[PDB]
RNA sequence: UUUUUUUUUUUUUUUUUUUU
RNA sequence: GCUAGUAGGUGGGGUAACGGCUCACCUAGGCGACGAUCCCUAGCUGGUCUGAGAGGAUGACCAGCCACACUGGAACUGAGA
RNA sequence: CCGCAGAAGAAGCACCGGCUAACUCCGUGCCAGCAGCCGCGGUAAUACGGAGGGUGCAAGCGUUAAUCGGAAUUACUGGGCGUAAAGCGCACGCAGGCGGUUUGUUAAGUCAGAUGUGAAAUCCCCGGGCUCAACCUGGGAACUGCAUCUGAUACUGGCAA
């Protein structure tokens, strides 16, 4: 019953964090093209194994810190 | 007992050297009333010879409308220079609401449930060429479903 | 024709259909042979052949009654995508009562009349009328 | 409020053999059309393609005597009713209160009956209903009431209609005096000379 | 038929050229009599035709037209305005509607009916 | 495709009604 | 051209429940031409003055919000101010 | 509601061009004047201004402050590029729009359904209670989306080739 967004992993600061940030499917009544605009998916990852360049599946956690939600779940696109 | 009647006019009387010249002229339609309507243009030195001219050029076959039974099947294209011209029936059972600018060329037939006014033109010489050179291109029952089969 | 998939059916048969030919033909796509099959079956065109059949060409018999297009009335709604999706009871009705259009839905291509009673929505085609 | 006269007036212009004095000496001989009902102009009148269905809104303004208030409250539904103009307007004036009783002759003239059923006169099955507006609908019943049902001007009425066409949209009795609409009328046999679609195309003009 | 000589004037005889300046707000109004005129030498010779000067705030100087009948309509009133600047008036861009307060203004005229508001005479 | 034999000539007011 | 506990970790503290909601601290991180600054100008909804109606437009019936009642900011006393 | 007593007690304004609509007999000289698009008056003024009659309609009659009418115009639903206005001498690449078309596969949008929301006065239809118009109303429905799931696969996007 998880929400399962397609994240790349387009930030990288902190010991315990990536953010895997990718267009908003929350849509709106408007025109007819995709709707491409942002979300900040802000993630805790602890295992670091998709570093800088796979696309991520995530699921809906608790805020442990600053509205910091998701985890990590699995590679939906490989390595490049 | 064909039914006769004009629909326009010109004043048409200039300037010259010298002093003015005048004009008469006509545009009118004649019809028969199982289903059949037709259009023709006059002039003469006089009012009532014109319209005469002018009727007697009407009088020519006058095209069969595909009537079933009161009003007619297809918005059969009207096509001029931008009229468009399409005309609308209305369900058989109210009137020909149609554009008092033409209503003539379907009352002398009287065809009994058409409508649509002037659509692209305030003028009446431009809807009623439009009509008559478009409804010969009109299409039988049984050539609609010969179109969609044979 | 790359820019619009599929819509070079509707303009060709058209063309030869006014340019004095019985016939025309062309490379087959993945909507358009099951548009030529409805064409036939509802009588639009008097046969059509597909030929070549490991990659095959698409060919119409066109219905040159009177010199004229049997498809001049015709328009092709449905646009890159400004798609035309309409449900079963929104569907195409024109010419007072003697329709027709040709759509597409969750059992093929199909005429509007068709869709209406099997009870589904559908991609407007075209307006064959 | 309905206009109460010169009634001949009326007829001098709505034109020949109206309902709103049918009945004695008048007609014809003194309605003056063929004559010259208007001797000034006479010589050489016109007409309007607008102007001939507004004196034919103005015949059935006046030979049913209906205000214009009626006029647009009748055509308000009319755009939701699913007839024709014949039936959606022309058929109610037929057969509202004031106009169905002077049909089946408990009064002599058109203007004569309206007067009555505002006088307290008739009723529609008990209902006094002097809102003769209030149109009666088929196989529902109007009369005359006890104390006025064979009284005077019903006789002139009742002993003149006999010689005349009665129409079979309606049913009375002569000798006890009530009745009703035993069908809707119909554009066909409703027997106003009024090409009955005029009175709504020309609000279209 | 060169349009730029031809437009001004042509064929029409209501000729639509008016000249109506100023807006700011609306121009149905409470006009003061703020200072009377009765100077300037015209052509139409305007005889006892008090035209006064209106504080309007409106970015320019105004003035009124005194609307109808009845010979007092003072420097210390202040009346309703209204568009219609006849041919006969230079400056003015308005007329008055002026028996309010005790300038009166229709006095015993019969005819006047709904036009300004009088009663019945002797039937 | 060289086309300066003098430059200018005040406002009016004509104007046979009208729906077709 | 906009950030300041604002952006992220540290970890102290307390919210019925989240968090720079936030202090202190180590470092400088957060936004932007796929509208960040900043101001317009506004009562907004079901409805409806007007309906193929799509547009022009109003927010005011009933209430739903608010927000008051002198300019009121605001604490207390009370389930309820 | 039922007897007396009497049509008794109850109406008028625009105005009258031409717009839906009825016209003349006269005045004052672009006087005074309506001024909405038009039209009227420049000593023969059909409605300026008086008057006679009659007219539209009858608790009504003209008209006014705004703005869309008719009139087609900000147009996913609705468009004109010779015209009003209308492919801007010119395209180095940075983002962006369209990314060649079909197999094996997929249903998030596509579409249909089952079930929820919209208690009550809608819009749209009937049946009625008052004498009844109204009014007082009850009954019958339709609500695109969003929810939770069952499916049907022709597009929209994808996945492997």
């Amino acid at each position: 019953k998880i929400r399962t967004l397609q994240g790349r992993v387009v930030s990288d600061k902190m010991e315990k964090s990536i953010v895997v940030a990718i267009e908003r499917f929350v849509k709106h009544p408007i025109y007819g093209k995709f709707i491409k605009r942002t979300t900040k998916l802000h993630v805790h990852d602890e295992n670091n194994e998709c570093g800088i360049g796979d696309v991520v599946e995530i699921r809906e956690c608790r805020p442990l810190s600053k509205t910091k939600s998701w985890t990590l779940v699995r590679v939906v696109e490989k390595a490049v | 007992e064909l039914q006769e009647k004009l629909i326009a006019v010109n004043r048409v009387s200039k300037t010259v050297k010298g002093g003015r010249i005048f004009s008469f002229t006509a545009l009118t339609v004649v019809g028969d009333g199982n289903g059949r309507v037709g259009f023709g243009y006059g002039k003469a030195r006089e009012v009532p010879a014109a319209i005469q001219k002018a009727m007697e050029k009407a009088r020519r076959n006058m095209i069969n409308v595909a009537l079933n039974n009161g009003t007619l099947q297809h918005p059969v294209k009207g096509v001029h220079t931008g009229s468009r011209v399409f005309m609308q029936p209305a369900s058989e059972g109210t009137g020909i609401i149609a554009g008092g600018a033409m209503r003539a060329v379907l009352e002398v037939a009287g065809v009994h449930n058409v409508l649509a006014k002037a659509y692209g033109s305030t003028n009446p010489i431009n809807v009623v060429r439009a009509t008559i050179d478009g409804l010969e291109n009109m299409n039988s029952p049984e050539m609609v479903a010969a179109k969609r089969g044979k | 024709s790359m820019q619009d998939p599929i819509a070079d059916m509707l303009t060709r048969i058209r063309n030869g259909q006014a340019a004095n030919k019985a016939a025309v033909t062309m490379p087959s796509s993945k909507l358009k042979v099951a548009i030529a099959n409805v064409l036939k079956e509802e009588g639009f065109i008097e046969d059509f052949k597909v030929e070549g059949d490991t990659k095959p060409e698409l060919e119409l018999t066109l219905k040159y009654f009177q010199g004229k297009a049997v498809v001049e009335s015709i328009q092709r709604v449905s646009r890159p995508g400004l798609r035309i999706y309409k449900r079963k009871d929104e569907l195409p009705k024109v010419m007072a009562g003697l329709g027709i259009a040709v759509v597409s839905t969750s059992k093929g291509v199909m005429t509007d009349r068709a869709a209406r009673q099997a009870g589904l929505g559908g991609e407007i085609i075209c307006y064959v009328a | 409020a309905r206009y109460l006269g010169p009634k001949l007036k009326l007829s001098r212009r709505e034109g020949t053999d109206l309902f709103l004095k049918s009945g004695v000496r008048a007609i014809d001989t003194k309605c003056k059309i063929e004559q010259a009902p208007g001797q000034h102009g006479a010589r050489k009148p016109r007409l309007s393609d607008y102007g001939v269905q507004l004196r034919e809104k103005q015949k059935v303004r006046r030979i049913y005597g209906v205000l214009e208030r009626q006029f647009r409250n009748y055509y308000k539904e009319a755009a939701r009713l699913k007839g024709n103009t014949g039936e959606n307007l022309l058929a109610l004036l037929e057969g509202r209160l004031d106009n169905v009783v002077y049909r089946m002759g408990f009064g002599a003239t058109r203007a004569e009956a309206r007067q009555l059923v505002s006088h307290k006169a008739i009723m529609v099955n008990g209902r006094v209903v002097n809102i003769a507006s209030y149109q009666v609908s088929p196989n529902d019943v109007v009369s005359i009431r006890e104390k006025a049902k064979k009284q005077s001007r019903v006789k002139a009425a009742l002993e003149l209609a006999e010689q005349r066409e009665k129409p079979t949209w309606l049913e009375v009795d002569a000798g006890k005096m009530e009745g009703t609409f035993k069908r809707k009328p119909e554009r066909s046999d409703l027997s106003a000379d009024i090409n009955e679609h005029l009175i709504v195309e020309l609000y279209s003009k | 038929a060169t349009v730029n000589q031809l437009v001004r004037k042509p064929r029409a005889r209501k000729v639509a050229k008016s000249n109506v300046p100023a807006l700011e707000a609306c121009p149905q109004k409470r006009g003061v009599c703020t200072r009377v005129y009765t100077t300037t030498p015209k052509k139409p010779n305007s005889a006892l035709r008090k035209v006064c000067r209106v504080r309007l705030t409106n970015g320019f100087e105004v003035t009124s037209y005194i609307g109808g009948e009845g010979h007092n309509l003072q420097e210390h009133s202040v009346i309703l305005i209204r568009g219609g600047r006849v041919k006969d008036l230079p400056g003015v861009r308005y007329h008055t509607v002026r028996g309010a307060l005790d300038c009166s203004g229709v006095k015993d005229r019969k005819q006047a009916r709904s036009k300004y508001g009088v009663k019945r005479p002797k039937a």
